[PDB]
């Protein structure tokens, strides 16, 4: 008979997917039953049938986890690597600690900032910075935050920096926050799906499940606009191409089409968007530039980017819209010239698609029907992206899609956690909770709040920021604990202050002039991910020393090894002192990670870490206890602000996941009472609100947006009830989202003015006489049907943006721009500015740009389904699924250059090149573009010289070096190369 | 063997002998593929080698996705990628490949080792491997071109239905973990149902020819894709159209035995009547008298 | 037989027809005794007996705490007692005994019956009684005096390394059992790694020669040690320093087969050449002319 | 292939050793699943990995239980 089942007596683990942010459910299994004796070693991983969102299943990623959790390449010992020297040398946890901690000292004490040229106490430190792990948990994020900031260091990012950055400078601006705005399962819902800037099939398969149950059993229609005929156009009903870096011509298009053939919900757009609000007389816009351009300093000035004030000092309005300057008439106004045929010229998109694509939108105008949009890269890596995004939004809002089931803007989130890090504030000039850090110019703590809590812009609103208080002074209580004080202004002067925002593109500009001393690497492999693959394999040489904390062995960590052409350096002549510390991976640990539709989700630990690798929290502390007990006997720079920092672990060595969770969720320090008398919490108690957080001292919360996740009733993230009682797919029994478990956000907008749904099939919430009710969490305060207080809480005007007033740094309405190396060399639309006019391009990556007399082709980076950017080629099942590096191109290119499919070529850009061998197919086809024929090459990102997988090339080898007028995310998505036979 | 008494076929057995059945009152199970909804993740690739510990070599890269480019003893399955312009317009149609586990195995057909290879009641067709001598008639009885030898130790393998999980009441691997639920798994009666209401929604979407592939020529499988062009089965990756045991297959292992054995009795009998009949020749039978 | 198709090594079976074995990426596994943690409590021989369904005889006490004194067909693994003054002072060496499950295993290269032994791809080597004949070869083949015959069933026995709770995710008995935590188990990568951090954690107690009992003579084993005293294993009731097969067996089963395999097909060539070649040796060969 | 795991659907039931005062945990296996036809049978004790003090472990009598539950001298009836 066939062999026993092999699990039936094996230790059973409940985790979540450690690669991207579907957050599929594991159930891992390990031999040995838990005893003492036995050293737990997970031997298999498949899904857990019960989580709704994956229901069992896993992509080719999260089903080869096995060989990643067990990889040959997993880190055992903590590493070190001596100036000039070409191997490693093994080195204990204590000789690591204290090495790194002397140079963190040194450095530190050499080039603290106490005070500003203008007498301002900054306390920040500039010549060390870290990038850290949106592969680890929310309670390594927080303690990651701690470490950074209570040293004084501001040049500090996660991935979304060269991620959704560009999500966050749009979707706050238009809807009030930047997170995805429904989730996973709510997509079958939709009536419409909509791939665009995005290859859901690939980079997001588990959670597209819910699209094709949308598109097989719901009747919806898949759309898929991409320059490839991607894995995700094989199963769409519509496809059409877009070349790389116009889709704000393609949607802006749509726009004007809507507009014109007045497909849209009228009393949506009447009631629940800016549309009625008159902007001020001296705005404009003529030939590519609006008014306030500053030409000399390449910025603008905003102040007629607004609207105009009545006489309580709030917009005026005319609710008639025939106001010349209403933003309705204006937005009509600036999308007249995205007429198809200029569509046609920029985009390649033919005629005949396009309009397929806009009728299909336009059906969903109807009150009753939904499109909504799943979005990722293909929109935000561009000198453009942020407005590329703005541009969708603004769709969505005028087919009245947004807080509906089935509808919003699913911005499609990376990393397994990039979503917690963003929360927790691990960006440059970011606090937790969306908080931001004081800037060097707000000189007190009055000033600070002033700059940071918005006075409302129309009378009758929610603008729950106006709580921005309370939140600050809980995560100081929080940070600091008794030292934090009403006298000495709750620690204020202890954070760092900036005088501009380090960026990773700022922070290598200056390391390659020699500002930079050290870096971390906690879980992010620059070498690999970061634009101009060449560029930074020269800053990182210039580098005193570098910390790298990884489960796995990176290209980052042997950056100054030679690799031949993969990798052509002299260890010689790179005199880097490099640590490379083992920590544990997703399995290794118990904590909590959030996905794409902000669900906070628990997971446990499944076995110890192979050698001496240990936990992020561990590694942090150890290097933190070392340094501050080497202030508390040397003194030095900058002490106090990092003695004041609280690390109130019962084992400092060793913080626990709970009590990180339970700090970041708040207490009540003090007894809580209502207006009325009664008693909301006791001293010491856990909080069931961010509504009970108070500006007084007398309530603690490192992340007011996740209170609610770890109550007296316990851990929220841990629950698993899949019940959905509705049918519409909502699940608010399992797991924990922010905020405050509402599940889709701006639901009260999933309603008319008068309370009633615009679907009556897909109620989300109604009003029974007192309160608001329903299938969600109302993500809305207790106003009456009728009342003036608009959907969109979190903004002053409560009010979607259709015109975003002074928030984008380009521009109120989306415009055309083309990307820093363009195939065409000029712009259609406004040939006297080209690309995006307040770019941000240094002189020595200006000097590094290529143009099209020898670099003619688009070139265009992105995913393959079978692998996880370099990391997975590390796991034998992945690499067997795809071993080796190729290229596409198409059927014409490669007869024009001689190319047989599967011959091998070089492609090369103005910065490098890479050899690889040529996928020759017909999903690649060149387009009619301003009456050239437009070629595109694609490069896919997944090898390079560490793993199992067939050694290959950086891709980034031939990535740009610019990024988002915003955010400053690189333009990874369209840039120039050329091609030949190899 | 025959531990689970539920051996309805065995290879190599006379027909007057057969396997141990007695326990043969269970329903056919079946995996049902649903092309139209696979995204070509190669997941169930991954799953199946992961379940089944099983690794294949790190290829290379020829100019497709498709990879490994074929099934081996040690990919049990593999994804197979075809564009086509075939039907008006760009298509992309991408097919999982392994074992149908069909109803009349030709395998099972040719296969000359008692008991190398079985069917079970609920129509699993697995290998037994202890039995395999490693002379590869399988491979040319199988319709399909599933049966893979491992140089290693000379003996076929293939996709087994995951018979370790089915046989204690768990789906396969490759069937849990697809991403979109293209790959269904259940009793085959409800999975035809499944398989007839799939195809009445692609014919609603205009696939007039949308179909469910359920080969009659071997007499139904256990494995079966519903394909939105059911009328031409080549265009995805050469699945064949009315496939059957070969003629040729079917004549060796068939009559040619029998007929065989009827000329060896016959030749011995002959012979020996013939050598008694007329008595030895000898150089002189005459002066004995 | 072969149900796994993740055997490695099988007794009397020729090395150009090897087991059943494509399901071969399993980590291997191990246990580990650090006899510096022992406290000669027995529960492992306890744990062992019971999980297996066996009980030995109730014995006899002559003069030492052993017991029962040896291995046995009804006990598969006994703690052995030393007492020594041979490094400067009194030290009680316990060592728990039982089969190593070599990488390389005798019993197996000196068995006669096909599949009577096999090992498995995780290393455990494991006896299959079906075929076992009783002839003893093992017990010689075997560098560690493991292999033990049952006088009631004229078969061998030995610690299993609990196949049967390893094969479904479950650590041994006497792992699980051990008071003081002194036997491990695990992957044999982790157990080495343990291993040597408590060799480290030795010398800086003053056991200078602590060392790892991983033998290389019969390719390292799955159950392996931690001594204090590394450098004289045979202080812990007669351990061997440095096994290995034994010569004489390996040129018995290795190159005299062959070697004799030739003679004989030599042998039977040139008689048969030879009677051919010059005809019978009768009385007259003179007078036929 | 290896016997069988001969516990699979047997009754689990938790205990505690019944010798000395260290406490350790049990984890007891009798044959019959409750139902009231079958009258339950111990026939094999090991460790509970989870208790705290034990974490699976048992010392030779706490390993051996099963031959005292079943010990051939246990008393059977009123005896006079
Ligand atoms: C006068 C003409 C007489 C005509 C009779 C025709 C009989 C055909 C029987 C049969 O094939 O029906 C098969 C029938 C159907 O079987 P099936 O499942 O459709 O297919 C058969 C198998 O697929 C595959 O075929 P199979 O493997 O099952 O073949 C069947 C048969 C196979 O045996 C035979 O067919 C005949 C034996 C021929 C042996 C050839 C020896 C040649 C080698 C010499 C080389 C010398 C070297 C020089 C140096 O084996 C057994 O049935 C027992 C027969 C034992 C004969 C023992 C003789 C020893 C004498 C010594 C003194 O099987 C039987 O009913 C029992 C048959 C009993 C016959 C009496
Ligand atoms: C001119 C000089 C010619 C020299 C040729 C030397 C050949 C050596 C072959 C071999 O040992 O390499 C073994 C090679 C390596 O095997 P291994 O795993 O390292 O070790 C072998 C086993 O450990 C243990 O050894 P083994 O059990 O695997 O022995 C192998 C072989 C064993 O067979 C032999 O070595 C020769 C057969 C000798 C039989 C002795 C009969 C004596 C009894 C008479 C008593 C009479 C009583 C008076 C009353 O069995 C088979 O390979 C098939 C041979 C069948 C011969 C059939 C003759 C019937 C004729 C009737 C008309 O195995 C083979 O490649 C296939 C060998 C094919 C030879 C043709
Ligand atoms: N398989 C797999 N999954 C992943 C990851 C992985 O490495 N592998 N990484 C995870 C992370 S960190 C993230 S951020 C996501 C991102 O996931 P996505 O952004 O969906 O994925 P990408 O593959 O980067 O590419 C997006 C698509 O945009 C197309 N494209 C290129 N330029 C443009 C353009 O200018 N306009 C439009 N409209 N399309 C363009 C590309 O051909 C590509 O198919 O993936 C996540 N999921
Ligand atoms: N050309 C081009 N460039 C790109 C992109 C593109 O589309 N094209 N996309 C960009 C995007 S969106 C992203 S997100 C980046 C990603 O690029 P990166 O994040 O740098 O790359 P990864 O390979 O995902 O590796 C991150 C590390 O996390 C480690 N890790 C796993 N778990 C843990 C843990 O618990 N602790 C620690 N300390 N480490 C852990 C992994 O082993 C891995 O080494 O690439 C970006 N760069
Ligand atoms: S990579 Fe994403 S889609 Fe795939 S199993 Fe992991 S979480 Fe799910
Ligand atoms: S797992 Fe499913 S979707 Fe993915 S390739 Fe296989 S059958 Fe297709
Ligand atoms: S597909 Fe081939 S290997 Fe599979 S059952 Fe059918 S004939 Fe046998
Ligand atoms: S290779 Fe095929 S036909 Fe030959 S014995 Fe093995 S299973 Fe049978
Ligand atoms: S049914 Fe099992 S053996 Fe067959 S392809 Fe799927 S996972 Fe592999
Ligand atoms: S159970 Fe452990 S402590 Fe007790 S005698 Fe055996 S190995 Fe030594
Ligand atoms: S110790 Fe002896 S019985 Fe055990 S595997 Fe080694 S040689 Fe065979
Ligand atoms: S006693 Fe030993 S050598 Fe003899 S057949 Fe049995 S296992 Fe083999
Ligand atoms: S591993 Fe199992 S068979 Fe071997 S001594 Fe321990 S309890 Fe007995
Ligand atoms: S198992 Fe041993 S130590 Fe534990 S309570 Fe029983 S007698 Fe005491
Ligand atoms: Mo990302």
């Amino acid at each position: 008979q066939a062999r026993n089942y092999k699990l039936l007596r094996a230790k059973e683990i409940r985790n979540t997917c450690t690669y991207c942010s579907v957050g599929c459910g594991l159930l891992m299994y390990s031999l040995g039953d838990g005893a003492k004796n036995a050293r737990e070693a997970i031997y298999h991983i498949e899904g857990d049938p019960d989580h709704p969102v994956s229901r069992g299943a896993l992509c080719p990623k999260g089903a080869g986890l096995l060989d990643y959790v067990n990889s040959e390449n997993r880190l055992r010992y903590p590493e070190y690597r001596a100036p000039g020297s070409d191997k490693w040398q093994r080195i204990s946890w204590e000789e690591a600690f204290s090495r790194i901690a002397k140079l963190m000292k040194a450095d530190r004490d050499a080039n603290f900032i106490e005070k500003n040229e203008q007498g301002v106490t900054v306390n920040r430190w500039l010549s060390t910075g870290m990038l850290c792990a949106s592969g680890a948990s929310n309670e390594t994020g927080m303690l990651t935050q701690k470490f950074a900031r209570s040293l004084g260091m501001l040049a500090v990012d996660n991935q979304a920096r060269v991620x959704h950055g560009p999500t966050v400078a749009s979707l706050a601006p238009t809807f009030g926050r930047g997170a995805m705005t429904n989730h996973w399962v709510d997509i079958k819902n939709a009536n419409v799906v909509m791939v665009m800037g995005g290859n859901a099939a690939e980079a997001h398969p588990v959670g597209f499940r819910w699209a094709m149950e949308a598109k097989n059993n719901n009747d919806a229609t898949l759309i898929v606009v991409d320059p490839r005929f991607t894995r995700t156009a094989s199963v769409a009903d519509i496809y059409a191409p877009i070349r790389s870096g116009t889709d704000i011509t393609f949607l802006s298009g749509v726009l004007r089409y809507l507009i014109e053939n007045n497909k849209i919900n009228a009393e949506y757009v009447k009631h629940y968007t800016n549309a009625s609000l008159l902007v001020r007389d001296d705005f404009a816009f003529e030939d590519g530039l609006f008014s306030g351009y500053d030409a000399e300093k390449r910025q603008y000035d905003k102040s007629s980017w607004n609207y105009q004030l009545d006489e309580n000092g709030y917009a005026k309005r005319d609710e008639t819209l025939t106001h010349p300057r209403c933003v309705w008439n204006l937005l009509k106004e600036h999308v007249s010239r995205y007429t198809p045929d200029v569509v046609e010229n920029i985009c390649g998109t033919p005629k005949a698609d396009f309009l397929k694509v806009c009728e299909v939108l336009a059906s969903t105008s109807a009150p009753d029907r939904t499109t909504t949009f799943l979005y990722a890269l293909g929109w935000t890596q561009h000198t453009v992206g942020a407005q590329n995004i703005r541009t969708m939004a603004m769709i969505q809002l005028l087919l009245g899609n947004m807080g509906m089931a089935g509808g919003g803007v699913n911005a499609l989130r990376g990393h397994s956690n990039i979503q917690g890090l963003t929360d927790l504030g691990l960006l440059s000039t970011s606090l937790p909770g969306y908080l931001t850090l004081p800037s060097e110019k707000q000189v007190d703590l009055q000033s600070y709040l002033e700059a940071n809590t918005p006075k409302a812009t129309l009378a009758d609103q929610v603008n729950y920021w106006s709580n921005y208080p309370k939140f600050f002074v809980s995560l100081m209580k929080s940070f600091y604990g008794d030292a934090a004080q009403k006298e000495n202004n709750w620690g204020y002067d202890w954070l760092p202050k900036w005088d501009q925002t380090y960026d990773v593109i700022k922070y290598f500009n200056m390391m390659d002039e020699g500002k930079v001393t050290g870096y971390f690497c906690q879980g992010f492999n620059p070498v690999a991910s970061f634009p101009d693959k060449n560029k930074v394999v020269s800053c990182l040489s210039k580098l005193k020393y570098m910390v790298v904390i990884d489960p796995l062995v990176t290209e980052t960590s042997t950056f100054w090894q030679n690799h031949g052409e993969s990798n052509d350096v002299d260890p010689a002549s790179i005199q880097t002192e490099v640590f490379r510390l083992p920590s544990t991976c997703f399995a290794e640990e118990d904590g909590s990670i959030a996905n794409s539709g902000r669900w906070l989700q628990w997971h446990w630990k499944g076995q110890d870490a192979p050698g001496e690798a240990r936990n992020d929290g561990e590694i942090l502390a150890g290097i933190y206890h070392h340094l501050r007990e080497l202030y508390q006997s040397e003194g030095g720079k900058g002490v106090e602000p990092l003695m004041k920092m609280s690390w109130n672990y019962k084992q400092p060595h060793e913080p626990q996941s709970d009590e990180v969770a339970k700090e970041n969720n708040g207490y009540a320090l003090e007894d809580l009472y209502d207006a009325n008398g009664v008693l909301i919490a006791k001293k010491g108690q856990l909080l069931s609100s961010f509504a009970h957080l108070r500006d007084d001292g007398t309530t603690a919360s490192s992340c007011w947006i996740y209170t609610g996740s770890w109550t007296e009733q316990g851990n929220q993230m841990a629950n698993r009830d899949n019940s959905d009682p509705s049918g519409l797919g909502n699940t608010l029994g399992w797991a924990w989202a922010w905020p405050l478990n509402r599940r889709v956000l701006y639901n009260r907008a999933s309603a008319d003015i008068n309370g009633k749904p615009w679907d009556p099939k897909r109620m989300l919430i109604q009003w029974n006489g007192s309160k608001w009710t329903g299938n969600d969490i109302p993500d809305f305060g207790n106003a009456a049907p009728g009342t003036p207080t608009g959907p969109f809480i979190m903004q002053p005007e409560g009010m979607g943006r259709l015109f975003a007033i002074n928030k984008m740094a380009e521009g109120p309405f989306p415009e055309h721009y083309e990307p820093i190396e363009t195939p065409l060399g000029t712009n259609p639309l406004h040939p006297n500015v080209v690309s995006n006019p307040v770019v941000r391009l240094y002189e020595q990556d200006a000097l590094r740009m290529g143009k099209k007399e020898q670099f003619p082709y688009v070139g265009t980076t992105y995913r393959l389904t079978e692998h996880f950017h370099t990391w997975t080629k590390h796991a034998l099942l992945n690499a067997i699924a795809q071993p080796e590096q190729f290229v596409e191109i198409s059927e014409t290119l490669a007869a024009a250059k001689g190319i047989n499919n599967g011959d091998r070529v070089t492609v090369s850009s103005k910065r490098g090149f890479i050899r690889a061998v040529a996928v020759v197919t017909r999903r690649l086809k060149p387009l009619n573009v301003n009456g050239q024929q437009v070629e595109t090459v694609g490069i896919p990102i997944h090898w390079g010289f560490e793993g199992v997988a067939r050694k290959g090339y950086i891709a980034n080898t031939l990535t740009p070096n610019v990024g988002d007028a915003n955010s400053q995310t690189p333009e990874y998505k369209a840039f120039l190369v050329n091609i030949e036979k190899a | 063997a025959m531990e689970t008494q539920d051996i309805i076929k065995r290879s190599a057995t006379n027909s007057i002998t057969p396997p141990s059945q007695v326990r043969d009152y269970k329903a056919e199970v079946a995996k049902l593929i649903d092309v139209s909804t696979c995204i070509g993740c190669k997941a169930c690739q991954v799953a199946c080698s992961e379940w089944n510990d099983i690794r294949d070599e790190v290829g290379h890269c020829v100019g497709v996705y498709d990879n490994p480019a074929d099934l081996s003893a040690k990919s049990w399955t593999v994804m197979r990628f075809s564009e086509t312009e075939q039907n008006g317009k760009l298509e992309w149609l991408i097919r999982k490949d392994g074992c149908m586990h069909c109803e009349d195995p030709g395998c099972l057909k040719a296969c000359p080792s008692a008991g190398a290879i079985i069917q079970y009641a609920n129509g699993i067709v697995d290998f037994q491997s202890e039995n395999c001598i490693g002379c590869g008639y399988c491979i040319a009885g199988c319709p399909f071109n599933i049966p893979r030898l491992n140089k290693e130790d000379n003996r076929v393998y293939k996709c087994t239905l995951c018979v370790d999980r089915v046989s204690v009441g768990q789906e396969p691997a490759c069937v849990k973990t697809c991403p979109t639920g293209a790959i269904h798994f259940g009793t085959k009666k409800e999975m035809l149902e499944l398989a007839e209401q799939r195809v009445a929604k692609l014919k609603a979407r205009g696939y007039e020819h949308a179909g469910v592939y359920n080969p009659e020529g071997v007499g139904g499988t256990h494995v079966m894709y519903v394909l939105h062009h059911a009328d031409q089965p080549e265009l995805y990756h050469g699945l064949p159209k009315d496939p059957k045991i070969d003629t040729s297959v079917s004549l060796w292992k068939g009559a040619l035995k029998p007929l065989a054995a009827a000329g060896f009795i016959a030749t011995f009998a002959g012979l020996i009547f013939h050598y008694i009949g007329i008595g030895p020749n000898k150089e002189v039978d005459d002066d004995e008298e």
